[PDB]
């Protein structure tokens, strides 16, 4: 999954199969340094592409004037009743009008989806 | 200026 | 040049008053706009808790676009019907309109009644600013 | 009311448009800022509660 960079010469390590001894080792083609991997895999592609974007709201979106605000949903964290919530905002997001909570009041943070 | 089916 | 010389003693003329209709048929519009938007709104919060299914071939956002379309659709002929109603025998917009002369019920509709949906390049107005039609709406208002 | 009451003895006060921008009341917004903003149309109507 993640691309790991080789300490001796700060370049990409690409993936290569020991034959000896069948063991993977990611080896940068610039430079002999060879490492052993623990993740064992290679390329990872979804399709589906089904990744949350709770995780890439940013917490800061709640300062924004121009984002509706309810206080009807509750932050589950810390109870605020103001929170500002907005769709996907998102290119590639498929068919998704969910809409994104984000808790006011200032460091909570919290970002749910309902 | 009046609907989706009519005219802008 | 017998019609025309008849229409000496008949006359013609387009005023305000054909414009204006009834004080019921003011609020029968009225009415009509008002449980239209609440149409409309209840779509919206179908499809913010993800209620709403995707209409076969359509993905969710045209399929929202065309059940809001339909709705808006619907109140602006109602609405249009209403303020056809309304027009009397003397009406002046009607005579053309009936006549042919010049003039279509959906004017007479759009005078009276409601202007009705502002449509560009076959869809709602879009989002020129960031998520937001005008600088004064709240961002992601898919509202009427 | 104090501002428009200076603006209105415009003449013998020297208070004018750039007073009024001076003062914060008022300030010039390009479109790429006009996405940030929020706008009221008419003030009375939006902003009463
Ligand atoms: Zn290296
Ligand atoms: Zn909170």
């Amino acid at each position: 999954v993640g691309i790991r960079f080789c300490q001796e010469c700060n370049n990409m390590l690409y993936p290569k199969e020991d034959k000896e001894n069948r063991i993977l080792l990611y080896a940068c083609r610039n430079c002999d340094y060879q490492q052993e991997a623990d993740n064992s895999c290679i390329y990872v592609n979804k399709i589906t592409h089904e990744v949350d974007e709770l995780t890439q709201i940013i917490a800061d979106v709640s300062q924004d004037p121009t984002l509706p605000r309810t206080e009807d949903h509750p932050c589950q964290k810390c109870g605020h009743k103001e929170a500002v919530f907005f769709q996907s905002h998102s290119a590639r997001a498929e068919d998704a009008m969910r809409l994104y909570y984000v808790c006011t009041a200032p460091h909570c943070g919290h970002r749910w989806t309902e | 200026i009046w609907g989706i089916g009519c005219n802008p | 040049t017998v019609i025309n010389n008849w229409l000496l003693i008949e006359g013609h003329t387009i005023g305000i008053g054909d414009s204006i209709a009834d004080s019921k048929t003011y609020q029968d519009i009225q009415n009509t706009i008002k449980k239209a938007k609440q149409d409309v709104i209840e779509v919206i919060e179908k499809a913010h808790n993800n209620e709403l299914e995707p209409t076969p071939g359509n993905t969710l956002r045209q399929t929202f676009e065309n059940q809001v379309n339909r709705i808006l659709n619907d109140a602006r002929d109602k609405t249009g019907s209403s303020a056809q109603k309304s027009l009397s025998e003397y009406n002046n917009f009607k005579s053309m309109v009936v006549s042919g002369a010049k003039g279509s019920k959906i004017n007479i509709s759009q005078v009276i009644a409601v202007v009705g949906q502002q449509n560009v390049e076959g869809k709602r107005i879009p989002f020129g600013f960031k998520h937001r039609t005008l600088p004064h709406f709240i961002k992601d208002d898919y509202g009427p | 009311k104090r501002h428009i009451d200076q603006l209105k003895e415009r003449e013998y006060n020297n208070y004018s448009w750039q007073d009024l921008v001076a003062s914060g009341v008022v300030e010039y917004i390009d479109t790429l800022e006009e996405e940030t903003v929020m706008l009221a149309m008419t003030p009375d109507d939006l902003q009463e509660k």
